């Protein structure tokens, strides 16, 4: 999921915006 | 290690900064 | 003041760890 | 809820109950 | 500036990034 | 109460996400 | 209204670098 | 060291909710 | 100790509750 | 209570030692 | 990164270390 | 900074020359 993925690498934040509702 | 757990107390903190307390 | 909004990201970590 | 754990302290059953 | 702005009403993302330095 | 203080602290930490250093 | 809960929050957090 | 400490972090903030109005260290 | 039961694997409420005072 | 002393006004990091 | 994330913690110590500013 | 106080640990001495 998210963790896996942006604890991996730091995510940009537009990457987390993708997980908004 | 709990690395993974550490992170995600972060990220719980950005994504309510970026998607905003109503999301 | 931002109180409600600070308050909230203290929850969010509060929620993350029971949940 | 922010409304009911801003304006008063929520434990962690309470907290709990926010989860599903 | 961008205590008072912030500290009185919520600052997006958007927002606090015009402070960047 | 020390509220100046408590929103400082958050903001430095929104600022390090959006701006890092 | 949780302001002294919050404050609290920060304040365990200073003591924790203090006390290293 | 580093890991060590930004952990203990963490586990005071946690000690901080479920410990109430007990506490957990003076 | 706290550290090594909980920084090496992840603490339950309950393992963590035996640290209270 | 160093909780009703250092959330009235800012402690020092100093202040905050003498708990430790 | 657990870089990133002690990048959080260090802005962290340096507002309560330095004051504000 | 976050180099350094990341790599080795920092303290607060070390710190306060940021400051
Ligand atoms: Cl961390
Ligand atoms: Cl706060
Ligand atoms: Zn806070
Ligand atoms: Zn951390």
């Amino acid at each position: 999921g998210i963790v896996e993925q942006c604890c991996t690498s730091i995510c940009s934040l537009y990457q987390l915006e993708n997980y908004c509702n | 290690f709990v690395n993974q757990h550490l992170c995600g107390s972060h990220l719980v903190e950005a994504l309510y900064l970026v998607c905003g307390e109503r999301g």
